């Protein structure tokens, strides 16, 4: 249904606002310039991860089909993939994604709207994929899988 | 891609098209109400068939309008379901969502039903304090609140704006996370065109309020004072600017409430009008530079003339004092006075030039 | 450290708890006064037992209130003695400390005593200038000043604020040498919520002043003009905004003094209201950046379209002038006019774009 | 050079000289109209020969004025043809150019023709609401619009300004690409003398509006209220400031329209007047330094005295406590109170000095 | 040292001392005029001996005042002669110097001479438009202009200020080339205490204008309306704030001129008052810093509490979906709604915190 | 007609503004200072081009007649040469001053009020003075010569 | 009286604002950052001679009991020990802590509420511990302890 | 007529504002410090000539009598010694004080009130001390001596 010429032309014109190099490819410099003109300060690592997250080709560059997927995923209001991913980072300390079980037990016992001790204990028991007492972020994708 | 990004556009177009019929069917009812109110006063009484026809039309339009509103809200629910990733429509109901729908239905469900119903109305006259009593009709209570249906204009304007519906604009807004609500568009309009919106708002409110005041006041009025359209316009204009009332004070609390509303709105809007006026009486960068250049050019000549005037008087005094055989005292005094005058002029012009250079620095 | 930091907390809690009973026993008396004033006009005369009961209650509450105030000041003296390191309480008395206590006692010691006392009242009517005479009662002079008891609300609000009674906040303030007074909290509230405080203040003053005007004016009034509650509300509202008086001018100096007070307050408050209103209509950083981006995007297309027409017109002129056998002058004139129009449009667009870019710089 | 740069100057001089005769022949007609209107009320009726002569003069001046306007526009077309490369004068006509010429002709073509024509006029009196009827004359509808001829003053002032006609100014403006518009000189005057222009405009509007109100109101007026020149001046002055109407409300829509215009103008101009006034009460950049110098000089002495008092009180306390064998408690309390007072004064002075230094930083 | 700095100080002291007697002898005459005007309206007629005595006193004081003015100007001429280095006093006369002296003499030479002279006075009553006629006395035209003698207060205040008379201040001013006139002192007072002088000026003008209005209006007044002191105070107060006139409109042009003057002054002064009011409602540097610290402290806790609920809801949804034998659909919907609510709250809190930090940056 | 001595003195006074330190000649520095004081940012090459556009003498300096000619030309409202030389620079790229035929065809087929295909085709046929497809501003003067 | 757990929690939460990284002790850097964020400019010597004034342990760091004493002393309105030391510093010169008696006689005779010369002589008596002619701030503490 | 003790005390207090560290003599640095805070930008040579103009001792410093003389000369309104020396500097250029005869002939013929031709010739005939044509500022004092 998107094959109609009007929406394709609209999206091509929108894509042209990022690619000032003519060729149908987006590099790091153009994205950095566009985000700089908006008042934000993108460092190399975060923007590299941002372009890699949509780049299924692996070439390190964004074409029109990748731009379509990126825009479709970003135009929606709530993205359950990232909203709780950032909530987990809120309690992170050194950005390693490594949270000890004691910290989780504390936060989900005093902070928030409270939780019964057996429920949080069961949740932490299910959280450790091995039992080392430290949880990674794959437990998040395990919840979000279904 | 996979019917995604096309389904959303289809829903957007359907929702945008559903918002024009509501405006048409609301404006139709408002116009028919105004015509019926004007005509039933003197042309025909309340028992003729013309009133029945002109009220049946209103009822039909109201029914269609309610149906269109319900369908619009259903499409809104569908759009939310697609947008937030939900799968059951019961997740959308969040109390205030129900409350706003009920409020819109109640606002749009008011109109004069056909029939012949009357009531009793009493008022106290202004400046004489004499009671009055009349047998009014119920339709005046039900006709005035139709002006609440004017909120659909804002909805149409928001849905038809280029900022709201543009792929590049939405992409930029997604990158720099913002909310595309009606307050954003209102602020944008205030930024780009701060005078046109105020002019249109004032000119519309003036006429609506004048007609409302006349319609309320025509019942207890036998001297053609507050039932005159031009008199009502004058009253609204002078109450907006907060000058006074003259000899034209309403005998009705409806007129008093309208006057209070216009007074509040004028007190709020006059400051903005006079603030935006001053933005037009100023110079840009280039004309500022040209102005400063010419001012310095003139000041240099003035300084030169003042210095020459200072130097001339000293020679004149010396000549008439030490180089003349007979001393005349009627000339030296004049020359000394002019010497002091030239000194003061030189000081003044030098100070002014220095001040202008310092401020332009 | 023991003893200290717990003794101060105990005194703080005692002082905070002593400030609620005063508010309760003041509001009780005010409410009972209002009810008795309303009822004694038409329900019963001034010689019934209901008046005696309803005034004995007022006297009891007043006595208890005075006792509570004295105990509060004793606790405050104790707190000062602890804070400043003193051994004799007589070091606290510093003239103004006695004066403020006496002022509080005098303000809170006024109420209508039981009995039946009358006096003579005369007034000059408005717009007719006719004398009036009536025998009023003393209980109207002694009832209005009870509204001076409303200062206890500020004391309670100050003592219940989080800023005043938070250990970390007090530690930071002591580190920065900050005096915690009642003006600091007022300024903080004005910074946080500058609209809610104005709304509450205005809505309370409106009703209090309207009731006061009606109570004063009900004596010399036999036409239901200024004794009407709704009329009093309208009068206060239109005098606040400084529009006029209409036909509703008080016959009493009490009403005129109230009107002067509302006029002064409105003249003081309208400017703040319009300033805080104007502060709600600007854009934040992100939306400003988005707006500028979109404006530049549109301006580029506009300048391109303007630039194309110049070359188009030049080619058309050249062709119709030199590549045609016979010459038609009307076409040449039309094309030259359009050429000039295109030049002017191009210059205007370029100037506007340059101005916007320079402003955004 | 090449016959050029002198032809433009010659055309400039011709156009500048053609703009004085129009002003003379317009002001002549306005003055004669005012004199005839004043004299025809009581001195002679409308059938005498004096009216015929005084209106034939008006017709002659109007004809000459129209001729001068046409010749001025012809010279303007010539100047455009020279400025923009052109050979046929038909390129100048651009619709709006014709519209403005037609508007000028229509505005300047209105005047009271000779004859004797009357019509019927009815009005509703203020404060009594009683109808009135009179047999007026047509020459009142045709005389008031003569004040629209006052736009020629702006044209003359623009053409006579030094900024518009100066080789250096034009060279600088051409270098900076500046359009010498008629709004440019208005903004320049507003920057140079923002008070003189407001004063002149206000006084001229005051006198003209007062005369117009009196002339309109003299017909339906038999009590010497609104047809009094001083009363009209008072009415205009108090409506400009938005105070009220008093007992002087017009019985005519002409007076009410004039009052609305003055109210709008006053609401627009008062803010500018007070903004200009506020700029005359601040210190310059050469005396602020002196002010701050003397303030610091005084503050140093104040803090010195406070510290000396603190030390004196400490010594007195120690001497009267640990030295005198017979302890007197009446002096110790006083000395401790003065010690606390001195401490507080020292802290206040230190805070004030620090604040002043920080703000001067 | 060289006859300098000893003669100049002596002349300064002489000039300063000569300025107190003028103030004393002007205030004496004003007070005596007020007392005589009050007493002659009923206590005794104009043909008694008390009037003769009370006017002979005025004449004596006026003669002495004129003598003191002349001597002051002679001392001023001497000071100029010393200052500018002149040997003949004829160099001081510069036209405007003579004009100002003549104006001062004329202003200070007006007072009611003894005798008995009457004239005829007519007026038109307000709201009824009925002529009036009375036989007034000349001593009302000659008494009001005595209030022009109030510039001596400004002269004394300028001559007594520490800034004007201080060796260090004069040395600094001479170093920076600053002239010491009355405008400098007025603007300095504006900078130091911009509320006290406004309050004093307002109260003095209020009382003087009220008395003047009563004195003018007492002649054509038989109903105790505008010749009442309290009524005059109310009229002046409500005209200052530009509310209206009520039913109190003067029948005299004197009262109307006074009302116009107060209206102009109020329109000028209200803006300054409300501009200086706002400067008392902001925080200092330390208060701002501690306020921002506490705000960030609270925001961190709020964002932590918001972030916990998201994970809580996610765990509850997973447990009730994929860890229970039978699926209950009435719980998952509630948990998903609360999940969305937590997400929105978290985003709002984060945006508010970021905005506050960016503002504090 | 011609010029009288009254405006000659005024023009000399105007010329004195640029011509500092006497010598009756305008140098690049003198012009640059005047343009700097007006808020503009003038480059050296732009100043050289501006002075050489009027300096028919070729000495690199401006005398009174050259200044008079420059002022007479610049005082007009619309100069048909520079106005339509600016439009080409609007579409120009890299400052080379040469436009390939494809860009012209696209510009006058899509942008503006458009023309019919045969008209623009004939215009490009006339435009290329040799046919290499790289038009320049020499063809611009062809329509302005007469 | 004494302190119950409720105010202990409040004071621990307040102490957490200074002690970062959960160290349990306050260092000079931690205090300096807090003082800098309040708008003041603290010197290293100030940060040292402030902490040692409360540090009774001598370890150079502040614990919870020391924090309690510091807060209790600082929360009062007037501290007579500090006020007159500041008053003396006002008259002090070039940061030495020494005041000669000749200066003191002039200060206490020509400034403030005055003082009779006999009173000044009595005051300068026993004002100098040794009598060389200079006065220190040790004689201060003599007239406090009583 | 002679100065009394009160004015001497006030003038000494005023002098104390310039003389820091109780030296009793004003140095160039002390004067420059007080002139800087007044908003002016004083050069070293300007300070040196300013102090030399009043200091008749020749030691490059100012005592109390010199301060008195300088103040007495400065409190006056107009000092024709410097007022007419400033006017010459207005026309003088290059900082030489050597205005030639032609400059004066033009200035006092085409500027100001346009003195007559015979008057200016006599003025220049009297102005040149020798006739070299370079009128210096020693011609200034001869019209001041009487
Ligand atoms: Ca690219
Ligand atoms: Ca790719
Ligand atoms: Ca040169
Ligand atoms: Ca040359
Ligand atoms: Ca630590
Ligand atoms: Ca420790
Ligand atoms: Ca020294
Ligand atoms: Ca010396
Ligand atoms: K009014
Ligand atoms: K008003
Ligand atoms: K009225
Ligand atoms: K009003």
């Amino acid at each position: 249904d998107q094959l109609t010429e009007e929406q394709i032309a609209e999206f091509k014109e929108a894509f042209s606002l990022f690619d000032k190099d003519g060729d149908g490819t987006i590099t790091t410099k153009e994205l950095g310039t566009v985000m700089r003109s908006l008042g934000q300060n993108p460092t190399e690592a975060e923007l590299q991860d941002m372009i890699n997250e949509v780049d299924a080709d692996g070439n390190g560059t964004i074409d029109f089909p990748e731009f379509l997927t990126m825009m479709a995923r970003k135009m929606k209001d709530t993205d359950s993939e990232e909203e709780i991913r950032e909530a987990f980072r809120v309690f992170d300390k050194d950005g390693n994604g490594y949270i000890s079980a004691a910290e989780l037990r504390h936060v989900m016992t005093n902070l928030g709207e409270k939780l019964t001790d057996e429920e949080v204990d069961e949740m932490i028991r299910e959280a450790d994929i091995d039992g080392d007492g430290q949880v990674n972020y794959e437990e998040f994708v395990q919840m979000m899988t279904a | 891609i996979g019917y995604k990004l096309g389904h959303r556009r289809a829903l957007f177009e359907k929702r945008k098209r559903l918002s024009d019929y509501a405006l048409i069917f609301g404006m139709f009812g408002i116009v028919v109400m105004v015509i019926e109110t004007e005509l039933s006063w003197g042309a025909y009484d309340k028992a003729s068939l013309y009133s029945l026809a002109l009220k049946c039309l209103i009822s039909l339009s109201t029914i269609i309008l309610l149906g269109l509103i319900i369908v619009y809200h259903a499409r809104e629910i569908q759009l939310f379901m697609v947008d937030n990733g939900a799968d059951d429509w019961r997740i959308a109901m969040t109390y205030e969502r129900i409350f706003f729908i009920c409020l819109e239905i109640l606002v749009c469900a008011i109109h004069p039903i056909p029939g012949n119903y009357t009531f009793t109305w009493t008022a106290r006259l202004a400046f004489s304090y004499a009671p009055s009593t009349t047998t009014a009709d119920v339709d005046i209570i039900l006709s005035i609140p139709m002006f609440l249906r004017l909120y659909l204009i804002a909805r149409v304007m928001l849905l038809h704006s280029k900022l709201f519906t543009d792929a590049s604009s939405r992409s930029i807004g997604a990158l720099n996370k913002i909310n595309f609500n009606t307050r954003f568009v209102m602020k944008t309009l205030m930024t780009i065109c701060p005078g046109t919106v105020l002019l249109v708002f004032s000119i519309s409110l003036w006429i609506i309020a004048a007609w409302t005041v006349r319609a309320c006041e025509r019942y207890h009025d036998q001297q053609d004072v507050t039932s005159n359209f031009l008199g009502a316009m004058w009253l609204i204009s002078i109450t907006f600017l907060s000058i006074g009332y003259g000899d034209m004070v309403p005998n009705t609390y409806c007129g008093k409430g309208v006057c209070l509303l216009t007074g509040i709105m004028g007190a709020g809007c006059t400051a903005l009008v006079v603030a935006v006026v001053a933005r037009k009486l100023e110079l840009t960068k280039a004309e500022k530079h040209v102005h400063n250049f010419m001012m310095d050019t003139q000041l240099t000549k003035r300084v030169k003339n003042a210095a020459a005037n200072v130097l001339r008087e000293t020679w004149l005094i010396y000549k008439n004092t030490k180089l003349v055989k007979k001393i005349d005292h009627a000339k030296v005094r004049k020359h000394q006075r002019k010497f002091l005058q030239a000194i003061h002029q030189l000081r003044s012009v030098k100070m002014e030039q220095r001040k202008l250079n310092d401020q332009a620095n």
